[PDB]
């Protein structure tokens, strides 16, 4: 068959298989369909993994843009990229080229195919880059399912803690509160197949 | 998110069966997106969050995979040293650095644009700084500098067709997620997923670290430390984002434990109850664990101990004798606004009490908030997410369980009091709560059920469509945002595959310029609220053959 081809078939859910020869082609047929099916959504999670929404939305969102900006380095993100293999950068390449293939048609023939929710909001959807495909996952999975820390706020705890029941049972209590670990925890893999061999310190001795 | 996994031993009529319920909060248009993919090396049918370019629910007819999020302590807080004589600058090993930064402009609608710079570290972005102590407060993740390759782990191992195949990709994501797998021979599998920092001797992960150099992470722990099993004696594999492993901690996060007290058991109990479980039973499993109430089983015992030597008449034990009754288990009455039984407002009542008198008078101001939660805090739209036992509720459990607990009580949270006082109060207190409510025949009452709302603002509370989007359904469910199952080796089919999933509202989210919906903006929402699935194609003729429409484009680069 052609390396230029791509079929798209979409079932009675309306659910898109894509088949493609090559990377690039296969990941641009899946930016397609994504651009046909869900643009507002993934241009608005775009804005909200960069930090852009008050761009659009208003003074509401300024707070959140700079928090946004705050917890990522864009050009590192973008280091990475560079970084990429050809057969790597196709798979982000093509994805952002089947959007704007997309895109390009939307802004081409904007009374029938621009999603209503553009003229609501009032603005138009641009193009995108491997970059803005590699943020929405980074600020979708890495920063909402990987990013978790309460470190300040538990040392403030400890504090309180120590205030109110003296250095050792405060550090006592914190470890009644927030148990470093508690062996009746109901653990994924059983006991018997393996257990995790490191012990960590739990009295904060790094400030001992 | 939730996940089970029943491999060869435990399956009946297949031999592995995969059923994940990640749990992302609900959205319109859908959280996921259903995709396959058939080239270059790839030939793959699922749904995976955002259109990502890797699919996190899915397989590929030899084998299937999924997730659930891991919670490992993967991030730490760095305390730089500052200097006021040298402003932008820390102490590292000796020496006083420049710090890196750059500054971001925000451009706002209708409004002044808003400049600031953003500060980062050896150690990672700065959060907050403290002028007073000279201490600015550094974020550092392990997986700094590995969100890319994360992503393209989570792309290729679609391509694996077996377990060494899969785990070469699954030692490079470098976020901290449970991954899994199954296969057509029935072979199961799990790895807790991520970087994990190699920490210096004496290295409290739950507490911020100087950041003079001392105390920098040693490296990374290589994969051979991440948990991880395959073809576990249990025959079995099941998460509810509890720990993965005896003796591994947690996030450091103050409001998330893992102890005796945790949902996942009540998976537990449905996969142990009969030896083997057919697709069928396994697909079931969502729809019990989504209405079962997860303090019942809990806080059950001692409210019976606490109350077995009261008259009939008593209300404190009318209360335990209405829970005793249950299963747990909620249900809509007919009106689709209240719940068949009680007990969920009882325990609510009952837990919020308890934890006032317990934890919370044991905490300082204004941390005791912190331990209040008795776990059905909502919205009117519904939970956002999963419900899960309260950090406060997992505490006192280990208390109630007195030397049953390996946790030392440094401070007695019934303070000197006999435990059935204070039970037996918090009783008085629920009867007091709720007869006012609803009178006294608790036969009649009819308590409030948790609705489920398809939000159209996404998870950070940005807009995703316009508010008339919103999408509502009346029974709340403690379920995947999606559900996808996979069957290994059925001896009712002659294929080494079957899949299905739920993708609701459904695929599409457009909406053309004359507010015409697509045709399949709404056609999985039924399906989603009646524990309905779809079938998920894989194989060419299966597509063929339930073909809607097709594009052919010609394109080149
Ligand atoms: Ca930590």
């Amino acid at each position: 068959q052609s390396s230029s081809e791509i079929k798209i078939v979409r079932d009675e859910y309306g659910m898109p298989h894509i088949y493609a020869n090559d990377t690039w082609h296969l990941f641009y047929g899946y930016g397609y369909v994504v651009a046909q099916d869900r643009l507002f959504q993934m241009e608005m999670a775009r804005r909200s993994t960069q930090g852009t929404v008050a761009e659009v939305l208003g003074k509401d969102f300024v707070k959140f843009d700079k928090d946004i900006r705050r917890n990522y380095w864009p050009d590192a993100i973008r280091a990475q990229i560079a970084a990429l293999s050809p057969e790597d950068m196709s798979i982000l390449q093509g994805y952002a080229d089947g959007m704007n293939a997309w895109i390009d048609k939307v802004n081409t023939n904007p009374e029938t195919l621009l999603p209503k929710q553009f003229n609501t909001f009032g603005f138009t959807p641009k193009r995108w880059e491997p970059f803005d495909v590699a943020m929405i996952f980074v600020g979708t999975m890495a920063n909402r399912f990987s990013d978790s820390t309460s470190e300040i706020d538990n040392l403030a705890l400890l504090t309180a803690l120590k205030d109110k029941y003296g250095v050792s049972q405060g550090m006592a209590v914190f470890n009644q509160l927030k148990w470093l670990v508690n062996p009746s925890a109901p653990t994924t893999i059983a006991v018997q197949e393996s257990n995790y061999p490191l012990k960590f310190n739990q009295q904060n001795s790094q400030t001992a | 998110s939730n996940m089970w996994v029943i491999g060869k031993s435990k399956a009946q009529d297949a031999k592995a069966i995969m059923v994940n319920g990640p749990q992302f909060g609900w959205y319109a248009p859908a959280y996921t997106y259903g995709i396959g993919l058939h080239g270059a090396g790839y030939d793959v049918t699922g749904n995976t969050p955002f259109a990502y370019p890797g699919l996190v629910f899915g397989h590929n007819g030899v084998i299937s995979w999924g997730s659930t999020a891991g919670f490992g302590d993967d991030v730490d807080i760095f305390a730089e040293r500052l200097s006021a004589e040298k402003p932008g600058y820390y102490l590292h090993n000796g020496k006083w650095v420049k710090m890196l930064s750059r500054e971001e402009t925000i451009t706002v609608k209708n409004g002044q644009a808003e400049t600031f710079t953003v500060w980062r570290t050896v150690h990672g972005n700065i959060l907050q700084t403290d002028q007073t102590t000279q201490t600015a407060y550094a974020k550092s993740r392990a997986w700094d500098g590995k969100e890319v390759a994360s992503l393209l782990a989570w792309t290729h191992q679609m391509k694996a067709k077996n377990w060494q195949e899969w785990t070469q990709q699954a030692a490079k994501q470098a976020l901290t997620i449970n991954w899994y797998y199954a296969d057509v021979n029935g072979n199961i599998g799990y790895v807790h997923t991520g970087a994990y920092p190699d920490r210096q001797s004496g290295h409290d992960p739950r507490l911020p670290v100087p950041g003079t150099g001392k105390w920098d992470w040693k490296g990374l722990l290589p994969f051979e430390m991440n948990p991880k099993v395959y073809n576990p004696q249990s025959g079995y594999i099941a998460n509810w984002n509890n720990s993965p492993q005896k003796d591994y901690p947690a996030s450091d996060l103050f409001a998330f434990l893992w102890g005796g007290a945790d949902r996942v058991t009540e998976i537990d109990r449905l996969l142990e109850q009969k030896p083997r479980l057919t697709a069928d039973q396994a697909w079931d499993v969502i729809r019990q664990t989504s209405r079962q109430d997860l303090n019942l089983r809990l806080f059950l015992p001692t409210l019976q101990a606490a109350t077995s030597g009261l008259t009939q008449s008593d209300p404190r034990r009318q209360l335990v004798e209405t829970l005793t009754r249950w299963d747990g288990i909620n249900l809509l009455n007919d009106d689709g606004k209240t719940w068949q039984q009680p007990g969920s407002a009882i325990l609510n009542v009952w837990l919020t009490s308890m934890l006032k008198r317990t934890v919370v008078a044991a905490v300082p101001m204004p941390f005791d908030k912190w331990y209040s939660a008795s776990g059905y805090e909502t919205t009117q739209d519904g939970p956002t997410g999963s419900l899960n036992i309260s950090v406060g509720a997992k505490i006192l459990y280990e208390a109630v369980q007195g030397d049953k607990s390996p946790i030392p009580q440094a401070v007695d949270l019934f303070a000197g009091k006999p435990q059935q006082e204070v039970v037996l109060a918090a009783l008085e207190d629920t009867w007091e709560t709720l007869s006012k409510r609803y009178g006294n025949n608790v036969s009649n009452w009819k308590t409030p059920a948790m609705a489920l709302t398809f939000r159209a603002n996404n998870f950070f509370g940005v807009p995703q469509a316009a508010a008339e989007e919103t999408r509502h359904q009346a029974e709340y469910q403690n379920r995947g945002t999606e559900n996808d199952m996979i069957v290994f080796s059925p001896t009712t089919s002659d294929r080494p595959v079957l899949a299905w999933d739920v993708v609701a509202p459904g695929q599409s989210g457009f909406i053309a310029p004359d507010g015409t919906v697509d045709k399949h903006y709404e056609d999985q929402l039924k399906m989603y609220e009646n524990f309905g699935r779809k079938s998920l194609w894989l194989t060419k003729q299966d597509v063929e053959a339930h073909k809607e429409s097709q594009e052919v484009l010609h394109v080149q680069r």
